[PDB]
Formats: C-alpha cells, structure tokens, sequence
C-alpha cells in the first residue's frame, strides 16, 4: 500500500467543551514496521503521541500522532505542518493543516409540528433548523427545559452544502418525537446548537404553545 | 510508391531512381553485393522472401515464421505471401507520408538503398520455439542465402537496433503490426542527420533515441494518447472506438501545410483542455494542490565530456513558498509546474529515455535551459508545441537539429567535446531566432499561446457533442453548445478527483479527468472528418 | 484482496418513471482482468452486458454487470439471484436479491416556514416532511406551480433509520429557499414526493398563505 499523510480536525466537543484539544496527523498504508517519526512544525509545548500500528484497508499497518492542548495554539492562530519519515521510501510526506477563514454565524428555526401531524395527537414530529454557517463541525441536540436528551432519543442529519449564491453556507436539521400531552400541557421543548464560528459557540431555540 | 510522380520516376530503369532490386544489388553503395549470386541460385523452394521500397529493401525467412501449430506447407505460403505484400505496402505508404513531408528538395535523398532483416531465430513444426542460427546451423536458409551473404549480426537479446547504414530486426517480426511501428522507429535512427532533418545533423546535447519514441515515430497502439503522428499503417476494423488518432496516413497528409494545420488544431483543443484543467486547479486547497501537481527542474549532471551544458530533466516535489505562490492559472506557466497524472515519476529523466508525452497531462511549464540543452520531456513537448504554432520546415526542426549551431558558434558560446571545438546553441538563441522579436522568454510564448487560444474558443466553438461519461446510469446527452458547460464539468470533475488520490496500485486510469479529457478529445475527433479545426461555428 | 459479489436494485427513477429497469450485479476483489462469468438465474427475456473494470482501494480490479428491462420481473415477483465465477478461484460466488416485504407508505407533511423566520420576510424557508416509510428508496422534489424546480435549487437529505417502536420505517426531509413575496402574492410551493410503496407511487402535500 502506497502510503499518504491526512490532518483531522479536533472535535467540536474538543474544540468548545475540551479544555485542551487534541489534533491528529494519522498515516496509512505504512506497509513496514513501526520506524517511522511523526514531527509537528509548531511546537507549542505539545509532544507527538505515537500509538501501535493499525491495520489499514487489506491490513497494511497504520501508525498515528496526537498533538494535545492544541486549543491554545489555535487561539493563537498558528498552522500546523505535520512532516513524517517512514523506511519504506527516503522522501518525507508533508501535511499541513490551516484556520478555515470567512466563518458564518447559525441561525436557529425551531419549526413546530404541523396542524394535520397535532390533529392525529399520537406524537408530534418536533423539528429544528440549522442554516448558515461555513465550516462542517456543527454540534446539535435537543434539550428538555434544562435537561439535556440522549443522544438516540433524538435524530439529526449530517450537514451538507446548501444551495446559495457566492457564500457557501451549510444547513442541518433535527427531528425529535415526543407525546402530544407533554406540548399541550406546558412543559416547552428547546434546541441547542453548538458552533465555533459564534464567540459564545452557542445557540437556543425555544418555543411552546 | 502512390505519387504518380515517383511511380514514373521508378518504372523506369534508371539507376538513383530504379525499384528494382537488381538494379539496387549490382550498383555501388550497396554494402553486401555478396548477395546477388546466392540469391540467384537457391535451391528451388522458396526459402526467403524480399520486400523492396523507395528507400530500404527487406530480407526474411520463411522458417522465421513457421511455428508449432503452424508447421510448414501451403498456408505457410500463402500466410507470408499475404502479410508480406501487406508489409510492404505499409513500408511504401510511410514513405511516400515522409515523401510528401520533406519538399527541401531533401526528398531527393529518399532514395537510398538500406538493408533489413529478420531475426534468424527459425522456427520448428513440433513447438514454438525459435533457436538461433551462427552461421553453422543445418538450416538450408543460411546454408544458401544468409550464410554466403557475410555479415555477422551481434544477437542481442532483446530489442530490434539500428547500426546506421542498416537495420536488423532482434525481437520483433516484420511482417505484423509491430514491425512496422519498430521501421518506422528504426529508419527514424538510420535517417536522423541527413533525411528528416535538412541537412543538419542532431542537437549537440540529445542522443540518437530522443529523436525516435517520443517523435517521429507511428503509436505502438491506436489505444496510445500521446502527440505522435500515425505514419505508417492504417486501420478501420473495430478500431473506430477508441481511435485517438489518424485513421488513413496515406489520405490525411498531402503536403507540409496539412500536417502544421493538423498540429495547430490538435494543439488548439489540447491548450483549451489545458486552461480548463488549470483553471480548475487554482482554485483548490493547500493539500489537493500539493498531492496533485510537482515541478520539473533542469540538472546539470557531469557530461562524459569536459562539459556540463546537457541537461537532464527532473521532477521533484513542488516546497511550500512555491504553491503559495500558485494563487491562479498564470502563475502556473511562471513558477514551472507540471501535473501529477501522467508524469508520477519524482526522480530525473534520463538522457537517452524512451519518455513519451502524454496527450492529456498538462504541462504548464514553459521551461527553457539558459544553456543550450532542453532536456527531453521539455524538450518533446516544445518542439511539438512549436510545430504547432510554426511549420515543419521553420521550427521543430530548427528547435532541434543545431541549425543555428553555426550562427550560434558565430555569435560566440564556443565549446570543446570530444577533443574537438563546436559551436553551442541555446533556447534562447532558438527562441529569438524561430521567432525573430516576438517574443522575448519562452514564458511569454506560451502565455502568448494560451492567451490567443482564449479568445478563439471564446468567439468560437462547435454546437453538438455526446461525450457524457457518467455513471453507470445510462446517459448519453450532453449537447456541449457553450465552453461554459464543459469548463464547469472539468472543474467537477477535478474537484471529484482531489479525493480517492489514495491507491497502492490504480490511482490514475481510475481518474475521472482523464476519462471526461479522453471522451472530449475522442468526440472532437470523430466529429471533424479530418481533424480540420476544432472550434469552428460560434461563442 | 478478498473477492466480493453484491447485487443492487434499479434506481427509483427507473423503477417508477423508467419503463425498463437496470439491475446491477457488481463483483468486487477480482485480482485479475475481467476474465469472469456474471450469470442470472432469472434471465427471461434479458442479456447481461459487463462493461469496463473500476479499480476500488488497494487496486481490486471490480467488474459490474447491468440487466436491463427487470421491472416486469420485478413486477412478476421472481428473485434475482446472481451467480459470479472468476478466474481466481474455481468456486463461483453467488448473490440474492429479493423483493422488500412490508413496504409502508409514506406521509407528506408541508410545514411553512417559521414565524421567525416569516418575521423577517427576506427569505421564508419552506420545510418538507418525509416520514413513515419502511423502504429506504424515496424520491424526493420540490414542485413550483407546475413547473418543477431544478435539483441544485434545493436541499434534500437522506434515508435514515428513525426511533420507532415496532415497524423499522425510516424518515427523509426536503428544505428549499424562496422570498416571501411569492408565499404572499399567492404563488404557491408544492413538494413532489416520490415511494414504490405507494400504489400511485406519488404524493403531493401544497400549502399557502
């Protein structure tokens, strides 16, 4: 297997939630042993942790690097190159990793179910709206007053390119199910929605009849 | 030969102008007149056979041939007498195309005589296996004919090699297809100095094989898409699919204004293809960018001269301040880079390389040498791209034959090689000299073609096409009308191809690209009869 | 790299607009040319074609195969089974398709644009509901007056596997952007749904100011 190098972006969860952030510079189809270095250019107090090799599609090895609390150097708007060597061949595979410029703040349309969906009474097909924001990482749930739902009582759609002029703006939506008693009796349903192109990288919607 | 005029300069008797192999074998300048006896009195079964021409005359044997399941006999006969006529009608319709080509009143060189053989490895009836002769076999072949006609030739072990004044097939066989692709490579060796080029011999830096792969050679295969001109054999069986090439040398040329117009246009669809692919390619992320495109550089390696003036061309991986600098499709003919698909190699070029040039990889790199060798890769593509903008006779030839090589040596740069003072011409030299103040760096040339190719497609361009290579899905209406739609497919499809850059094995023929460049190229040829002119109606 | 045969139903665009279906029969992991033999066991009235090889990951050569005019067997219930042999082992691989059992029919539910949103009434956000579906083939389309919208005009999602008790039905949504000077003028938005499961294998949910 010819091998490449890949960056992955932390975590939205990692980025907001995560004190520290851990950003991975991974390679595949290493087809030798573990003799490869992994060396990250910024080196803003982080160390490279090398894990043991993974089997890659048709089993060739795969050896990854971690570099944690790269929060802070990504608060100080630093890149980062990831440059690795293996045995197999004498030339270094390079990567390199850049902030994703001209973010777009979400905007957040809880819709409510419609009339025929409350006429049936059985459930109401709660529904949320995401729409306008650059990046792909947009973390959303559903949360009951102040409890936060589980994960699989809700259901949600990955994001995808919206049709637009010039901005390239994404949208997401979610779905949550619920009896009809719940909505009619007082108890308001809220939709919270995490995103790291915001300052405060949060927002609710909220509504009840 | 099918030009009456030649036909009348053959029938008759005349010596320098005679078909006839009598008169070719008795006359001086005929290396082995041994062979006039022998030849005259072999055993009365027919052992070997002749295939004369305007230019060479051919020696084989028919045990050359025979083969396990197919011993020896009447379709013996009959299988070598048909693709021995078929031969050398391909032999005479090449060079009546090189007839055509040359009108320096160097075509009055082509009648020459140079021998040709086969590969003395005879064939058995019992197995297909064909052992070697040294001039002491049993074999009646070289008992009678091949035997008293004294040459020795080296046996190599594979490859057919051209001595200079003769030729000897090794590992091929005459008589198919592949015999003539490997003539007309072997006479491209033999009349290199004198015949293609007017008088001038090689370029002081190129060796004898940059002339012969990547140039002046017919395609090994109608499959192959690479700049070359199908000289020698034709073929409409089946082959129409998939062409990529001239079905009918004998047809499509006439003289050397056909074949300029036909490489202008065929160069005018490829640097539309070019800036479309480029045009696609600006626009992409740091690391697509990078996993897609290199660079090429000239290296100096140590001459086996007191000289370092030749250049070997070397593809290394493009650095950071370079790419960044790649902000748009200009800067790419600025900063020298060339693409991915077809070029993967990130070592040198060898001098002396059997390197094609790919039909639909771009190379947007305008490289020129300061000093007065181009390398090959650059050095095929500038001359193609030459005698595409200029005619045979002004560029591609005077690009390379050291033409200038005495006006050059008059202006200075004087060199010894070999123990011997020679002039040296440079790119630059060349390029101020095809074109006499045009241009003024080659970088501005191919701008200079890019741009006028620009408003040409923008003014105008052909109305239906059904190139749709899709999915499985059957589809199969495109009705390209506007090059708005084909540019908007081409950046799709590039930006499709920055991912699944990931095989161990098959990252490229699975390169959707590739596949949209070939069925445009495929459809615009089919289209025009000839290949005529591409972007023809409007907008 | 492992063999691998697999068949895939027509497309729902051929199976309910396309007079002749086109099933495919795929082979996957074929370390060699196609030097192979795709045979269907209900061949009435259909001739296999193998086309040009596509290498997948880690160069396994993959060959396909298509049988066209399958929507009358399709309609006359017999079971396409596909059975492969390769030149890298004697043993022909075999794969079955069969018809999907319990296909439900889907709801349509229009549901207007937000308040908020129509607070603004720079761009109303119509929402469209694809719900109750046990297949996972449904074709969706937004529908203006009488003429149908082009598909890069709008967003839709995918199939997804949805929380239900007992039957396994599955939910799509469809979003479309459009200005409010039309929702109020009068020009109504229809959404064009389409499911084999329907018996008109087409449902039209419209709604207006």
């Amino acid at each position: 297997c010819h091998p490449r190098l890949s960056l992955h972006r932390p975590a939205l969860e990692d980025l907001l939630l995560g004190s520290e952030a851990n950003l991975t510079c991974t390679l595949t189809g290493l087809r030798d042993a573990s003799g490869v270095t992994f060396t990250w250019t910024p080196s803003s107090g982080k160390s490279a942790v090398q894990g043991p090799p993974e089997r890659d599609l048709c089993g060739c090895y795969s050896v990854s690097s971690v570099l944690p609390g790269c929060a802070e150097p990504w608060n100080h708007g630093k890149t980062f190159t990831c440059t690795a060597a293996y045995p197999e061949s004498k030339t270094p595979l390079t990567a390199t990793l850049s902030k994703s410029g001209n973010t777009f703040r979400p905007e957040v349309h809880l819709l409510p179910p419609p009339s025929e969906e409350l006429a049936l009474n059985e459930l109401v097909t709660l529904t949320c709206l995401a729409r306008g924001f650059s990046p792909k990482d947009v973390l959303v749930r559903w949360l009951q007053g102040s409890q936060e739902l589980p994960r699989e009582k809700y259901l949600t759609w990955a994001s995808r390119q919206e049709p637009s002029q010039g901005t390239t703006t994404f949208a997401v939506t979610s779905i949550l199910r619920v009896a009809a008693e719940d909505w009619k009796k007082g108890d308001t349903f809220s939709c919270m929605v995490g995103h790291e192109a915001l300052p405060l990288a949060f927002t609710q919607k909220t509504i009840d009849r | 030969s099918t030009i009456p005029e030649v036909s009348s300069k053959q029938s008759k008797q005349g010596t320098e102008h005679s078909i006839g192999v009598y008169d070719r074998l008795t006359s001086p300048s005929w290396k082995y007149q041994s062979m006039v006896l022998p030849l005259l009195t072999l055993p009365e079964e027919k052992m070997i056979f002749m295939i004369a021409n305007i230019s060479t005359i051919g020696f084989g044997a028919y045990d050359r041939y025979r083969s396990s399941e197919y011993p020896k006999g009447d379709k013996l006969n009959r299988f070598v007498e048909e693709n021995a006529q078929a031969a050398a009608k391909r032999f005479r319709d090449h060079y009546d195309y090189w007839y055509k080509i040359l009108d320096k009143e160097n075509k009055e060189k082509l009648f020459r005589s140079v021998l040709v053989y086969d590969a003395f490895r005879f064939g058995n009836d019992t197995n297909k296996e064909t052992q070697e002769a040294n001039f002491e076999t049993n074999n009646p072949v070289i008992k009678n004919f091949f035997g008293p006609a004294g040459n020795n030739v080296v046996h190599n072990k594979h490859g057919a090699y051209a001595t200079g004044d003769a030729f000897y097939y090794m590992a091929y066989r005459m008589l198919d297809k592949s015999g003539a692709v490997t003539y007309t490579h072997a006479m491209t060796h033999n009349s290199d100095r004198e015949i293609y080029l007017g008088g001038y011999g090689r370029r002081s830096g190129l060796g004898p094989e940059f002339y012969a792969k990547g140039l002046l050679q017919a395609p090994d295969h109608s499959y192959d898409p690479t700049i070359t001109i199908n000289s020698v054999l034709k073929y409409d069986d089946s082959e129409n699919s998939t062409r990529l090439q001239i079905a009918d040398p004998t047809q499509r040329f006439t003289n050397v204004e056909d074949l300029h117009n036909y490489m202008h246009n065929m160069f005018d669809l490829i640097y539309t293809l070019e800036i479309l692919e480029g045009r696609a390619v600006a626009k992409l992320d740091y690391n697509e960018k990078n996993d897609l495109l290199r660079k090429i550089e000239n290296i100096y390696k140590k001459d086996p001269d007191g000289n370092s003036v030749y250049a070997t061309n070397a593809v290394r991986r493009l650095t950071s301040d370079e790419i960044k600098n790649l902000t748009s499709f200009d800067k790419l003919i600025e900063n020298d880079v060339i693409t991915r698909r077809g070029y993967i190699d990130q070592g040198e070029y060898e001098r002396n390389g059997y390197h094609t040039i790919n039909l639909f990889s771009p190379i947007y790199s305008a490289l020129s040498s300061k000093i007065g060798t181009p390398g090959d890769l650059m050095g095929r593509r500038m001359a193609f791209e030459l005698l595409a903008a200029k005619g045979y006779k002004e560029g591609m030839v005077p690009y390379i034959s050291n033409q200038y090589e005495k006006e050059a040596k008059d202006r200075g740069s004087k060199i010894r090689s070999y123990g011997k003072e020679i002039g040296l011409v440079t790119d630059d030299l060349v390029l101020e000299k095809v074109f006499n103040k045009k241009y003024g760096s080659w970088v501005e040339f191919k701008k200079d073609m890019y741009k006028e190719r620009v408003e040409q497609f923008s003014k105008l361009n052909r109305v239906s096409f059904f190139d749709p290579n899709g999915p499985w899905g059957r589809q199969k209406n495109v009705t390209v009308n506007n090059i708005s739609v084909l540019e908007k497919m081409i950046e799709t499809a590039v930006r499709e191809d920055a991912e699944d850059f990931t095989a161990q094995v098959y990252p490229d023929t699975n390169s959707r690209v590739l596949k949209l460049k070939k069925a445009i190229f495929k459809a615009y040829l089919d289209q025009t009869k000839d290949f005529r002119t591409s972007i023809f109606g409007g907008k």
